[PDB]
């Protein structure tokens, strides 16, 4: 179940990417 | 074209448990990874499980770890600590430290006892939590009419006790103790059923070590925040 | 890295490059930098309704000048800028310059080669690079504001100053200019060395990029090249100073358009 | 029929980088093309890969672009910069420049030497990047326990180097040097491991040429805005 | 991946050509 | 159930071109039709492509519309006026008129020339548009070396002109005369090529009348609103 306290059917707006953290795994000059 | 809007009453408050969003400021920021961490632990009461330690007093209030006993008779013994998850005793315990951040709690407790004597020693422990109707025990006799285990001291160094929840309410109060009001209940008391014994060259006097759990039956709900301390 | 090679200057070090009528020769190359990465296409204007005067022989050549010398006695980021159109424009210029100011617009892009040959007991280093929006000037006007002669072709070499602040213009101080320029950075520019140890040729080649598809040369000059020195000229009693620096160009696929009677004035 | 909303608490606010549009004047407006001009950059990064020149000091405080070298011994040589990708050589360098206009960097950097003396000539150059923990070498044979490559000035007239990321933290900050906090770390040396010779009718003394750049690995992220200047 | 900071998931209301700039390539009388 | 809304930053604005309804107050309104009203048109554009009329001056300031000749030899002639969408000729134009009420202008521009002498006359006029670069005309021999025609005064009444567009911007400013700035272009001249003749009972002097349009080329956008005025 969901996030915490978060709660609305419409979930968010911005994008994920935007509303918390992306989130991660560890031209030419020419001659 | 605008879509017209009733604008409801509240229209500029700010609520603190508000459960939705707001609006960011710096985005497509990607955060520096984990991946190598080990030991993240999602839930609270897979904590409050994990015996701390219940401080048992003695004159300068210095209080210390251990119910401690012998050679023989008590007294209406030992101990007795009750059951009420905010009393002297568990408060300072992890389990009784998370039982606190929480309005209400349900489910079975568990007291764990290990003895710290020597090993050529011996005793026998009765072990017993008594329900509120009636007073608080003032002798052996009294207390074994409820639920407890007479605790043989041998190879098999601790015991595991554990009271119930004897409980009309489906739930209890964490404990805030604006008078002692009907919901909370209990005693735990533990006396020796036998001495503690031990031959020659070994030691009157020994030591056994208290700690709190919440079982497999435990549950904590209501976030709340408790009440300003400082200590010491 | 490149063809086995050397007190003589071999191989795959040796290029020649024919335009027109007029033909090309270096025995100790290093490249010839396509700057961008795109070179320029006889793409007509786009701009005008103007069939205009394409692919003439006579102007599509190399055009060869002396630009200054080099000497023992100058100091880094001292600087030289050439800019084009504005120098290939008349009499020096052949046919290119004749049919260039009979006409309102141009479009090309430039094909350069700088040289400056020496010997293997000399040690120095010269950068040359094309840039389009840059500075010339060769001044601070006569009593009235703004700004001595951008056509002329820097007679002499100017000043590195500790200090770009792009040498603004009306008695002032405090502060910097639109025409900075840190010669510190001044290798993001389409670029070649030329290290006399190294090299003693260095060629160029830039596409068309200015504001509008066809520009007017009577106002602007879209591009200025620099025959700037960044590692002096040190030599060694015996040996050949005059360090003799020559520059030959090439317009590459001119396209004028916007045809009319002579332009009138250079002081 | 109108929609009731609950308005939220900030209802006021303007976001500067807020991630949404607002409302347009002049529309349906066709923008004048472009077409035709070729070298359109679209990422920074792929800028800050490009050399620009670090500025080697000498009395007067006239830094200048060459780190300069002959005959023999070194001292702690030739020179000495720091990777901190603020230092004061770094710093009018492009990748330094750029990094700069960014809160975080990660990755491996490059630095390029291109040796300018007489072709008469002939050198041999030890480099080093030296990781913090204990000091800044003193010796070329303290140095050459690093991160090294001997170089032999011949034909090929330019090295590369490439000094990496030897970094705990995933990440490291651009540079703002409130002092310096444990995070930055670098320092790159270089000094003669053979003199720098050459015959008879050349120059004792000569100039090699510095270019700072951010290989094939090197990430800036957080954009950010520093520290108001105007020069000189 | 998207413009640039602009992301809501209701990408504009107006129409580009309103919002930002279309970009570009290069009755009678009778008798 | 209330949505809750972010309320942005401008929130009580008006915007004067602002692309988007409002709200009604009088609906279900039927229209009194049309139907039988032929001439309707949809395009500006498609107006400023109907010659006007170029008032030609003379010493009253009594300008005219005529370009008007005879028997011999010119001058720097006949007239000449400049292209520049905002003249004094063009203005009060059509083309001119419309061509105001937009900031830019493109494509090809059209002059008309229609000849008002006698039928036992006859004349030959060369004409011509003279990008800038050098100067403004001053002598036919100067002009010709632009884009002209020679016209033959016959049978056929008028001739049609049209002076490019030879911009190296894809657009040009539609004319507001904070100084002549480098954008603004054109000159036409037009000059006789041999005079215009006639014999015995006919007229010495005679008038042809002027009308400048936008071709199939012209183009005006960007709508903005000049310059007040009240006329005389």
């Amino acid at each position: 179940n969901e996030s915490g306290n978060e709660g609305v059917i419409i979930n968010n707006f911005y994008s994920n990417q935007y509303q918390n953290s992306i989130d991660l795994s560890a031209l030419s000059n020419l001659l | 074209s605008p879509i017209p809007v009733t604008v409801r009453e509240h229209k500029g408050c700010f609520y603190s448990t508000n459960p939705d969003t707001t609006v960011p400021i710096y985005g497509k920021t990607i955060s520096t990874p984990s991946d190598y961490m080990c030991g993240e632990f999602s839930d609270l009461l897979e904590l409050c499980k994990l015996p701390t330690f219940l401080g048992n007093p003695n004159t300068n209030n210095k209080r210390y770890p251990y119910f401690s006993a012998t050679n023989s008779v008590p007294a209406t013994s030992m101990v007795d600590y009750q059951v009420a998850l905010s009393c002297s005793c568990m408060a300072n315990s992890m389990l009784a430290a998370v039982a606190r951040n929480f309005n209400q709690y349900r489910g079975s407790l568990n007291f764990l006892f290990v003895f710290t004597g020597a090993a050529m020693v011996k005793g026998k422990f009765l072990i017993a939590y008594t329900p509120p109707g009636a007073g608080k025990p003032t002798t052996r006799d009294q207390a074994m009419q409820s639920t407890y285990a007479i605790w043989d001291l041998g190879l098999n160094s601790s015991f595991n006790f554990t009271a119930p929840f004897i409980s009309p309410t489906h739930y209890r109060q964490t404990s805030y103790t604006s008078p002692t009001i009907t919901s909370v209940d209990g005693w735990v008391t533990v006396w020796q059923l036998t001495p503690l014994t031990y031959p020659s060259g070994t030691p009157t006097n020994s030591d056994i070590l208290t700690l709190v759990s919440a079982g497999d039956d435990f549950t904590l709900r209501m976030p709340i925040s408790p009440t300003k301390w400082v200590p010491q | 890295d490149q063809n086995t090679e050397e007190m003589e200057n071999l191989s795959d070090r040796v290029a020649s490059d024919k335009a027109g009528n007029s033909a090309t020769n270096t025995q100790s190359t290093v490249g010839r930098l396509c700057g961008y990465g795109k070179s320029h296409h006889g793409e007509h204007p786009a701009s005008c309704a103007d069939t205009a005067t394409d692919k003439v022989l006579a102007a599509e050549r190399y055009y060869t000048i002396d630009l200054a010398s080099w000497t023992t006695s100058q100091e880094a980021f001292s600087h030289i800028r050439i800019p084009l159109p504005h120098v290939l424009a008349g009499e020096d210029g052949g046919v290119f310059g004749a049919t260039l100011r009979r006409h309102y617009l141009c479009k090309t892009g430039w094909r350069v080669q700088v040289q400056c040959n020496a010997s293997q007991f000399h040690a120095g280093s010269l950068l040359v690079f094309m840039a389009p929006e840059f500075y010339t000037g060769k001044g601070t006007k006569t009593g009235t504001m703004e700004p001595s002669d951008p056509f002329t072709m820097d007679t002499e070499w100017r000043s590195p100053q500790g200090a770009p602040t792009g040498y603004r213009y009306d008695s002032r101080t405090g502060f910097f200019a639109t025409n900075h320029q840190n010669q510190w950075q001044w290798t993001v520019y389409p670029h070649q060395i030329l290290n006399l140890r190294t090299n003693t040729t260095v060629d160029l080649e830039v596409p068309y990029v200015n504001v509008a598809p066809s520009s007017s040369w009577t106002q602007h000059a879209n591009w200025t090249l620099v025959v700037a020195v960044l590692s002096p000229l040190q030599y060694a009693t015996g040996s050949s100073p005059d360090v003799q620096i020559t520059a030959s160009l090439q317009p590459v696929n001119p396209v004028f358009n916007g045809l009319r009677h002579e332009t009138v004035i250079a002081q």
